[PDB]
């Protein structure tokens, strides 16, 4: 399983270009893949989502418009055009896999990532602290919060965890409050209140250094919190 | 909507996983399945294309799925129902085998074992409208035995020459005398190896014949 | 010579021990009365005749099989398809759900019960393995432990296997006749088969002989479920009937059937408290039975062809039925 | 006395007619088993019987049992319109079948392969088309002002060349090409069924049988179709054309025009009723 | 010779004890009528609480 973005690079004022990820190692046509911006020294952001077979296509506020997904299946990649490009859409764009069904772990893996420079309701979740200087072997809890409970009708808790370390894309922890994602050792854990969560480490080991974020799943219009950056 | 974000992206990929899984049966559904039973079943296979196997070959475009039953010494009866609704039974029986015993201290002939297998397939609850496409197969090897053997062994209550063409009739008149439903289906007899093309030529009539009558059916003309 | 006498000494010694029968024991027990059991879930989607499905520990998601060769995963609660896997031989027999849920396995009219690996990082469910030891159509694959799968063949054995490695751990020759199905005991150290000979064996997967055998079936037994205790389990048989069989008392309990019913039976499964049991008929219908008293304490309707497959959820919630027809019906 | 009887007659008939059809339609739809092609062809003619049986018949009723219109111009020419393009579209139906048929007994391999659902749409679709062609004409043109002259009762158009276009292509064209294609039938059914002596006199026994059952349903099938909306189109071919001569009697002209509504009722009875398929199941569902 | 390993599996006649059926019977029905406020199928459970409805 790997993604390759392309397409990096800079961009004149109200410039166009296209952003484009090749899928190899996986059924592509079977998982929706999502597009996450970031800025220099700045929080993820969600930018746009086109489910499998591209009945569903959903859009940011923000980006809606000026900004269109597309996916070839034959050819296994996935495009985003841009147009009127501004000065505050200066960020590195991530490619994000996701397969929707019952047990299924959604954003379980990230692209390498591609950097681009140029020149409502929505759920917002805020981290308590966006610093937190630790040592290794002692344990480490992160808390945050959401302007909306998180907690569905249907008994489903769509709290999601992340992790990004140094030079690297980002990595799921947690995906649904409860569920520790594969490939994650098992020190870390999830629990919370239908409106408050938290990240408990139960040892922090050297590989944990880097900035951990959340998501709210219950809406599509992802808002990602401030990131908590731990430090040894 | 009472649906959260990941439902409906669920409901999307389940109405993808119909679409496909109709146009899979769709695709399956414009194809003949033919069952084959028996006695040269070797031989047919390989003029006309451990468990059960699967021949596929096409005939001036109408598409056949052939499941030869493999050799399954198990209780066929359990399984047997898994063909219903075959287009018609392919059944193959040598000629030449009417002096053979199949061991087991001559307590049998493979032409009275043929006869049994036959009317028990014929008279299948499974098949009460199944067309059976008959072949007679090894017909060299028993003009020669005849000649030297007489068939009266294999049926001592027949009264008659011993030439290949009336033995030949006497065998066919048998083998479908054990339709008890023979208003319901019809038996195609063929006798095969006349040249390696008659033999699918022969199974594309039958099948042709066995549509064109259960089409009249429907509409009550048959 | 050929062992004469021996036969009669079980039979007398199994007849020795029978003192009261179940039936008299559960006369002070409460009549269940009728359930109003209605279909909640309707599945569609399959095309042929569903044969086998099983369901998953989570109790919501199962699994079915169909003859027009597709494997299809269900999410009970919402009904969403959650995969769709193409068998590359359309003549399953069987098929079953591993009890973390990774893999699954399906058996036709060949004699291979593949092992289907559902957690794959690769997304598509791609065939882990492919057990092809066997003579005759495999009648049931059960998984007991990700890596250990037991399954039920036409050829009168049943064979143990060590998926990782692919061969047959241990194989249980003991059945003359066809083995039809396969149940795991709750703690998965023993197993019963029934077979075409109307007789039932129980299997011990660690040594792998028969410790008991039982022949209260006049016909082919057709399936076979344990009890909730794990001690006991129910039997079912083209004689039009069901019977329950305790493994400690080495003798036949009690019977259910009832003159309506002539046909045979496809299927069978119980509830969490074991009360209940699911029987599926040739009738079209799914007749339940009080397990302590044998009374039918309800009907499950609504399916056009013969009910081919049922099952219980672990959490005891739904069961599940299938039928010849193509449709999966939930019920609560 | 007699309006009374006049009436109870045609409610009858009309709630018979209703029945017929909502059954068909509702065996054919709550029960996803009699879903093919031809089936799907006869409840799309049963659909249109029962159109005609709750939309212009109780009109029709109505306009007989009073001897006279007493709802106005406009209400007559919509009551006529709906009235031949029902009735354009059933015949055309009955026709679509029989092609059905046709290309299914003598093109088996379209059957097996190329023949699906849409082509039961398009026959119907096509159906639909002429019967609005058929019914259009009234409405953009024609209707002289001789039509309709006397609104105490309305008749339908008589002009010379939209009779003669609107029989034509309502019942001579169906009829003649509903003719060729059940002839085309009956020679290959001919030819399939006649495609140890005891043996061969049964199986004689049994081929004289299948042909005389064969041709039952054949004459069953024509004798009804004809019977009903012959003497309709004859009239309404000759009238036109006879208007000075021909005396037009009330009873045999009434008659004659309740014999296509007659016809619509009888559809669903020869196509479903009688088959094999329908039946069952509605001997399941009661 | 099958009647040596026979003789070895029919050694459970004397390897196990037993109990008598009608204390395994008690049991059974005691278990039942603990776990009976468990099982959904025997107690319909309000919708309110099922995932099903
Ligand atoms: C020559 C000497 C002088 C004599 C000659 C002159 C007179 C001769 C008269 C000949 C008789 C004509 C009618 C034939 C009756 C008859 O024999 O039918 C019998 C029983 O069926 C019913 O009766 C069906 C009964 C139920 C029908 C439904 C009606 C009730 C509800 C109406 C609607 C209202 C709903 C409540 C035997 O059944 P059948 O052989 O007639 O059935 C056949 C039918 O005739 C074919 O049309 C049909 O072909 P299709 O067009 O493709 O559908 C065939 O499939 C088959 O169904
Ligand atoms: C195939 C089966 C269903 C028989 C066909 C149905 C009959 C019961 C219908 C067909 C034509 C109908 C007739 C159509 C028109 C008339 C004229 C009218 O009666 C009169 O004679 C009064 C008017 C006049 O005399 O001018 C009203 C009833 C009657 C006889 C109808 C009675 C019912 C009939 C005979
Ligand atoms: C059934 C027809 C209407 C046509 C119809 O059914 N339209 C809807 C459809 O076809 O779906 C009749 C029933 C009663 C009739 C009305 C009543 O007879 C009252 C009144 C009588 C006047 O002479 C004409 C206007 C008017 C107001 C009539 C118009 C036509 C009506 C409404
Ligand atoms: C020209 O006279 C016609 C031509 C075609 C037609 N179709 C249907 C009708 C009348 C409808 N019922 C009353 C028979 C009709 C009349």
């Amino acid at each position: 399983v790997q993604l390759v973005e392309s397409g990096g690079g800079l961009v004149q004022p109200g410039g166009s270009r296209k952003l484009s990820c090749s899928a190899s190692g996986f059924a592509f046509s079977s998982f929706g893949m999502h597009w996450v911006r970031q800025a220099p020294e700045k929080g993820l952001e969600w930018v746009a989502y086109i489910s499998s077979g591209s009945g569903t296509i959903y859009y940011a506020d923000t980006v809606k418009g000026r900004f269109t997904i597309s996916r070839d299946d034959p050819k296994n990649t996935l495009f985003l055009q841009m147009t009127s490009l501004r000065s505050e859409d200066t960020a590195m764009y991530y490619c994000v896999r996701s397969i929707y069904y019952y047990g299924s772990s959604p954003f379980d893996f990230w692209g390498q990532g591609t950097t681009l420079t140029v020149s409502s309701a929505d759920i917002v979740m805020t981290q308590a602290t966006s610093s937190v200087p630790v040592t290794p072997g002692e344990s480490v809890s992160i808390s945050c919060r959401s302007s909306k409970s998180l907690l569905h009708s249907n008994g489903n808790t769509y709290l999601y965890w992340f992790l990004q370390r140094p030079g690297q894309s980002p990595q799921l922890l947690i995906y649904r409050m409860s569920n520790l994602a594969s490939g994650v050792p098992d020190r870390f854990s999830g629990s919370g209140s239908g409106t408050a969560f938290t990240l408990t480490i139960s040892r922090l080991e050297a590989e944990d250094v880097g900035v951990y974020y959340c998501m709210q799943h219950l809406e599509y219009p992802l808002t990602f919190g401030a990131g908590t950056k731990l430090e040894l | 909507c009472t649906l959260s974000a990941e439902d409906k992206a669920a409901v999307e990929r389940s109405k993808m996983i119909d679409r496909n899984l109709r146009e899979d049966g769709e695709k399956a559904a414009r194809e003949v399945k033919l069952l084959l039973l028996g006695s040269g079943k070797n031989t047919i296979v390989k003029q006309m294309k451990t468990g059960i196997v699967e021949t596929h070959f096409t005939f001036k475009d109408l598409h056949f799925k052939m499941f030869d039953v493999g050799a399954q010494r198990s209780e066929r009866k359990k399984w047997i129902h898994c063909f219903e609704g075959v287009t018609a039974i392919i059944f193959c029986v040598a000629l030449s085998d009417y002096d053979l015993v199949l061991a087991d201290e001559a307590e049998m002939n493979r032409m009275h074992a043929s006869m049994k297998l036959f009317d028990s397939i014929c008279n299948n609850k499974w098949f009460t409208d199944t067309s059976i496409i008959l072949f007679l197969n090894k017909k060299d090897l028993f003009e020669e035995k005849i000649k030297k053997s007489p068939l009266t062994i294999c049926y001592p209550e027949y009264a008659g020459s011993n030439t290949y063409e009336e033995a030949a009739a006497y065998i066919q008149c048998q083998f479908e005398d054990l339709n008890k439903r023979k208003d319901t289906k019809e038996i195609y007899t063929h006798f095969t190896c006349s040249t390696d093309t008659k033999n699918v030529q022969f199974v594309f009539d039958a099948v042709t014949d066995v549509i064109i009558k259960n089409n009249l059916k429907d509409c009550g003309l048959f | 010579q050929e062992a004469e006498q021996l036969k009669n000494q079980i039979r007398d010694a199994r007849k020795a021990c029978a003192d009261a029968t179940l039936s008299q024991i559960t006369n002070n027990i409460d009549p269940v009365g009728r359930i109003q059991m209605r279909t909640r879930r309707t599945l569609r989607g399959h095309l042929a005749k569903i044969y086998a499905m099983h369901w998953g520990t989570d109790s919501r998601l199962l699994v079915s099989a169909s003859q027009d060769g597709k494997l299809i995963i269900w999410d009970s609660y919402t009904t969403n398809k959650v995969h769709a896997i193409p068998l590359r031989s359309s003549w399953v027999m069987t098929c079953a759900y591993a009890p973390s849920g990774n893999y699954v396995a399906c058996g036709g009219l060949d004699n291979i019960c593949s092992i289907y690996n559902l957690k794959t990082r690769e997304g598509n469910v791609r065939v882990s393995r492919e057990l092809a030891g066997h003579t005759g159509y495999l009648s049931c694959c059960r998984f007991l432990d990700d890596n250990q799968i037991v399954t039920s063949s036409g050829d009168t054995t049943c064979a143990l296997w060590d998926i990782e490695t692919g061969q047959q751990t241990t194989t249980f020759t003991g059945h003359t006749g066809d083995v039809m199905s396969l149940s795991l005991a709750p703690d998965t150290r023993l197993f019963v088969s029934g077979a075409c000979d109307a007789s039932a064996k129980l299997w011990d997967v660690r040594e792998g002989m028969c410790r008991q055998t039982f022949t209260g079936h006049e016909s082919d037994i057709n399936a076979i479920c344990f009890f909730p205790n794990g001690n006991a389990f129910a039997t079912g048989s083209d004689d039009a009937t069901c019977r329950l069989f305790d493994l400690r008392a080495d003798q036949e309990l009690m019977t259910y059937s009832h003159d309506n019913i002539i046909c045979g039976i496809t299927s069978v499964s119980f509830s969490k408290s074991g009360r209940l049991l699911l029987a599926g008929y040739d009738d079209f219908n799914c007749n339940v039975w009080d397990a302590l008293k044998a009374d039918r304490a309800g009907v499950l309707a609504g399916h056009d062809n013969r009910v081919s497959c049922l099952g219980v959820t672990d959490d005891g919630m739904a069961v599940a039925t299938g039928s010849w027809d193509s449709f999966l019906k939930i019920w609560n | 006395s007699y309006q009374v009887i006049t009436s109870l007659l045609l409610g009858t008939l009309i709630f018979c007619a209703v029945l017929g059809n909502a059954c068909v339609v509702a065996a054919i739809a709550l029960e996803r088993s009699l879903q093919n092609v031809a089936n799907y062809l006869i409840g799309s003619l049963a659909v249109t019987d029962l159109m005609v049986s709750v939309l212009v018949l109780p009109m029709a009723a109505l306009y007989q049992v009073l001897n006279k219109w007493t709802l106005g111009q406009v209400t007559c020419d919509l009551f006529i319109a709906l009235d031949v393009l029902c009735c354009t579209s059933s015949i055309w139906h009955l026709c679509a079948i029989a092609l059905d048929r046709y290309w299914a007994i003598t093109d088996p391999i379209d059957y097996v392969n190329k023949r699906t659902p849409r082509r039961a749409a398009a026959l119907i679709s096509l159906t639909w088309l002429i019967g609005f062609l058929i019914s259009i004409p009234p409405m953009l043109g024609w209707r002289t002002p001789e039509d309709r002259s006397d609104p105490d009762a309305c008749t339908i158009s008589k002009d010379h060349g939209y009779t003669i276009y609107s029989t034509f292509g309502a019942f001579y064209i169906p009829l003649l090409l509903m003719l060729v294609l059940y002839g085309r039938i009956f020679r290959a059914a001919r030819f399939r069924i006649r495609k140890n002596e005891r043996n061969a006199e049964a199986k004689r026994k049994m081929a004289l049988a299948r042909e005389r059952k064969t041709v039952k349903t054949l004459g069953i099938i024509m004798g009804t179709f004809i019977l009903c909306w012959l003497p309709f189109f004859i009239v309404a071919l000759v009238l036109p054309f006879c208007e000075s001569s021909c005396h037009m009697p009330t009873l045999l002209g009434a008659i004659i025009n309740w014999l296509g509504y007659s016809n619509s009722l009888l559809n669903p009875v020869i196509y479903a009723y009688f088959n094999k398929d329908f039946q069952n199941a509605f001997k399941k569902i009661i | 010779a099958q009647a040596r390993k026979l003789v070895e599996q029919l050694k459970m006649e004397a390897n196990i004890d037993r109990i008598k059926v009608s204390k395994a019977a008690a049991d059974l029905m005691a278990y039942c009528e603990a776990h009976a406020k468990e099982d959904p199928l025997l107690t319909p459970v309000p919708a309110s609480e099922n995932p099903f409805r």
